[PDB]
RNA sequence: AUAUACCGCCAUCUUCAGCAAACCCUGAUGAAGGCUACAAAGUAAGCGCAAGUACCCACGUAAAGACGUUAGGUCAAGGUGUAGCC
């Protein structure tokens, strides 16, 4: 659905919980410390690549600047400041559209 | 150290059986015979054909009665009746139970040209002596 | 021939070869295994490639309050049935061998990050699944013997948390690794060690300890800082309760010293609640955020001391010569500030 | 929840159970309780209850003393009032007899025998999955006769249970609950600890005896 | 062919007496150890020893003789894993 509503229905409740998004995400990786940019995309030539990130292997999912709940759980509640994408998990692409977005 | 018909010590999560457990050496001391017959006996003869035939029996009504049985078999020739005694468990139906008794007992008789008789006992669980 | 043929088991012992010089002495092999198998639970008694039809086993005795009678089975019916049984035999094979995904901890073929659950209940009976578990290391410790030799022993530390400021580590020797297991958890769910926190997510101040030749340094943070420290020491933090700080770790690296110096501080940790009933002054805690603004924390249960405490000028304080550096900004290094992952 | 109130009467009330009433000063020197090893046997925990010392041997403070077993008779009482259990040990054998007959009398237990390991730790298989252990353990005599800490002291302070031992100028009172220094190897003193404690666990028991009858007469 | 896959069966110290699941404790919670009887942390399942059984006894002799070492011997008692002739 293109609106938002796909978040309180209720698989989206069930599929992760009162967490966040990012937190059921991890990143397989070389050792000790992980590379320090995600990769460029998830999706190529309509084709998913293995290991995908969470807001791009639900497809239900449509990052928005209206879906404020959707794209508040990245940046802290008590700092403003966004979490870069090493952290949350994703990959570079969605999150500088998710930074726009949340602009 | 000696290997014969005896269970090795294991951390305790063995059950073992009566004769199972206990070593060939006191099968007279502490144990029974599993068969009677008199060709062991001075003068009798015949002896060979009684044990083979015995490990025979042995085989096919364990093959026959597969995954019932918890233990050895009791062997009583008397004269020309043969009987059998036999324990096992009570998981399957007593339809197939009796079918595979009489079609056994008949069997046997046919096979052997001699009245035969089998008997069964029937347990939840097979009886443990000891765990080892 | 028919009287050579045997029982299973006896077979079945005989090509896994359990015992021999290949396991003895933990030599082992190259990592081939052939799984055990049961062919007598699997096929019913009944059926055989001569499809006789059997009322008394293969058929249900009556049908329509009618005795049956022995039949064949026709030579489809036949194939298909033994068809269904290769796609049954198939299916179990395949159920049988799969994969197996244990959650990647610290990282593969390491047993850093995994938990096994809650303790079991005791035996009066006290069930803390509120408890987590995790282990922290597991090392393969030998000492020789007269009579064997070489005889392995799996040492391993394992901790045990609430998230509610209230855990205990253990260790546990055992020549099994679930047994050692099983018996580390038991140690840990005995020996607790409870600790206080200021906020709930941080401790009260900042720390700095040794413990054999082991320098480690806690420093506290506001909220939104992260768990950036050692794995170990995240993992306790995750099972205690607080959800950031910061900690750096020099000298020695060895876990076991590292948890135990790690609890002694955390217990040493002076409340400041307490704190102001020993001194006889008010706390007075101050953000960047909030502008200047006295927040008091806590105050002396006892009766407030009467004049203050003097000014403390050029106290002599030990420190350390690399925060010296991180705060004049002098100092330099890759290793330093990274995009690290999540917490 | 009356009987919960019945529980927590005790506590408010300060020397509730008349437990000063049974000693004093005149009686403690009068036992020689007011003796102490040589200063040789002295020990750093052990100064502070030191007032003085004459001859190499060292002297006890009596006012704290009476303080520590004012303390001590009282939580006692309190707890036997609560039908808490308790648990007598004494290493010494020279009062073995006495001690297990005052036991008897009492009605609470003791272990005079040799310890054996992890007898508290263990109970669990040593006894049976349930089984209640003691609620309080007391010392009349702290150290065994190779004047080491005993095991129970330990074993208390490890598995939370409250102690009161009988301190001597050797003994270590810093894992005791309630320690009280005293003479741990004069008969007098012995028997004096003795009596005491029975009057107290005595009238601990007969006072809960009568408010429960009086609550089921009301 | 592989006893260097093994089962099965035995030599070996053994003309030993230790082996030990399951708990606790000490060492700063390390590898490891846990003994003092006028006794100080060890408790012990179970196996074995032993006892009893066999010969003429209760002694004696046989039998029994664990955990493990020699990648000990034996694919040739027999079967069987792997590789081969087929
Ligand atoms: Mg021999
Ligand atoms: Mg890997
Ligand atoms: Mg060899
Ligand atoms: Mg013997
Ligand atoms: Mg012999
Ligand atoms: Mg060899
Ligand atoms: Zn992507
Ligand atoms: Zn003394």
């Amino acid at each position: 659905d293109e609106p938002w509503k796909y978040l309180e229905s209720e698989e989206y409740q069930e599929r992760y919980g009162s967490r966040p998004v990012w937190a059921d995400y991890r990143r397989n990786h070389k050792g000790g410390v992980p590379p320090q940019r995600t990769r460029k995309t998830c999706i190529r030539r309509n084709k998913v690549v293995g290991n995908p990130c969470p807001i791009c292997r639900d497809h239900k999912l449509h990052v928005d600047f209206r879906n404020v709940k959707l794209l508040e759980q990245f940046v802290c509640a008590h700092t403003g400041i966004i979490f870069y994408a090493p952290y949350t998990g994703v990959c570079v692409k969605q999150h500088k559209r998710l930074t726009q977005a949340i602009q | 150290k000696n290997r014969a018909a005896r269970v090795r010590v294991s951390k305790g999560d063995k059950p073992v059986t009566y004769e199972e457990a206990h070593a060939p050496h006191y099968i007279a001391h502490r144990k029974g015979w599993l068969s009677l017959h008199t060709g062991n006996l001075d003068g009798e003869d015949h002896a060979a054909e009684r044990t083979v035939e015995d490990v025979f029996l042995r085989k096919f009504m364990w093959g026959t009665f597969p995954g019932c049985l918890a233990d050895q078999l009791v062997l009583k020739r008397r004269g020309n009746q043969l009987e059998i005694c036999a324990v096992v468990l009570r998981q399957l139906s007593p339809h197939k139970y009796y079918f595979l008794v009489g079609y056994s007992e008949t069997l046997l008789s046919y096979f052997y040209k001699c009245p035969v008789r089998l008997h069964l006992q029937t347990v939840p669980s097979k009886v443990v002596y000891k765990y080892l | 021939s028919f009287f050579t043929k045997l029982t299973a088991d006896e077979l079945w012992k005989g090509a896994l070869a359990e015992t021999g010089a290949g396991a003895k002495k933990g030599r082992g092999k190259r990592t081939k295994k052939k799984k055990r198998k049961d062919l007598n639970r699997g096929q019913i008694i009944g059926e055989g490639r001569y499809g006789f039809l059997w009322p008394g086993l293969n058929v249900p005795l009556m049908k329509n309050g009618a005795v049956q009678t022995i039949a064949q089975r026709s030579k489809e019916e036949q194939e298909k049935v033994e068809a269904d049984m290769i796609q049954q035999r198939e299916e179990w094979d395949r159920k049988k061998k799969m994969k197996v995904k244990r959650e990647r901890g610290w990282s593969g073929n390491s047993w850093g990050g995994i938990s096994l659950g809650p303790p079991d209940p005791g035996p009066c009976g006290e069930t803390y699944e509120d408890f987590d578990t995790r282990i922290l290391e597991v090392r393969n410790v030998f000492t020789m013997t007269a009579k064997e030799g070489r005889k392995k022993s799996i040492r391993v530390l394992v901790a045990v948390g609430n998230g509610k400021g209230a855990a205990g580590f253990s260790i546990g020797k055992a020549t099994d690794r679930m047994d050692a297991f099983r018996k580390a958890k038991n140690r840990a769910v005995h020996h607790l060690h409870y600790i206080e926190r200021y906020e709930d997510h941080t401790i009260f101040h900042d720390i700095s300890l040794r413990f054999k030749r082991t320098h480690i340094k806690m420093k506290k943070q506001p909220k939104g800082y992260g768990l950036r420290c050692h794995r170990a020491i995240i993992t306790i933090c995750r099972l205690i309760g607080i959800k950031d700080m910061y900690a750096k770790v020099s000298g020695s690296i060895n876990m076991l010293s590292l948890t135990q110096g790690l609890f002694r501080g955390l217990s040493r940790q002076e409340t400041h609640q307490q704190l102001a009933d020993k001194k006889g002054l008010h706390v007075v805690e101050i953000r960047e955020e909030c502008g200047p603004l006295p927040i008091v924390v806590a105050s002396p249960r006892g009766p407030l001391r009467k004049d203050p405490e003097p000014e403390d000028e050029v106290p002599d304080v030990k420190l350390d010569w690399e925060d010296v550096k991180t705060a004049q900004g002098m100092k330099r290094s890759v290793w330093s500030n990274l995009k690290r992952a999540a917490t | 929840d009356f009987n919960d109130k019945i529980l927590n009467e005790p506590l408010k009330h300060s020397d509730f159970f008349n437990v000063k009433e049974l000693f004093s000063v005149r009686s403690l020197f009068d036992a020689r309780v007011h003796l102490g090893h040589k200063a040789g046997c002295r020990h750093r925990f052990m100064e502070p209850y030191i007032f003085g010392s004459r001859l190499d041997h060292d002297i006890i403070d009596l006012e704290q003393t009476a303080t520590h077993l004012q303390l001590a008779l009282n939580f006692t009482a309190h707890m036997a009032y609560r039908k808490g259990i308790i648990l007598f040990i004494s290493r010494n054998r020279q009062f073995s007899y006495l001690i297990e007959n005052m036991a008897r009398d009492c009605g609470e237990y003791a272990h005079t025998r040799y310890f054996r390991g992890g007898m508290l730790t263990n109970a669990r298989l040593l006894f049976g999955p349930t089984v209640r252990l003691p609620d309080l353990i007391i010392f009349l005599h702290t150290l065994n006769n190779i004047f080491e800490p005993h095991v129970a002291v330990r074993d208390a302070a490890k598995m939370n249970i409250p102690t009161v031992g009988i301190v001597d100028t050797n003994c270590n009172p810093c894992l005791i609950t309630y320690p009280v220094p005293g003479n741990d190897d004069s008969p007098l003193a012995v028997h004096l600890y003795c009596r005491l404690f029975q009057t107290a666990i005595t009238r601990a028991k007969e006072k809960r005896q009568q408010v429960e009858a009086l609550y089921r007469l009301q």
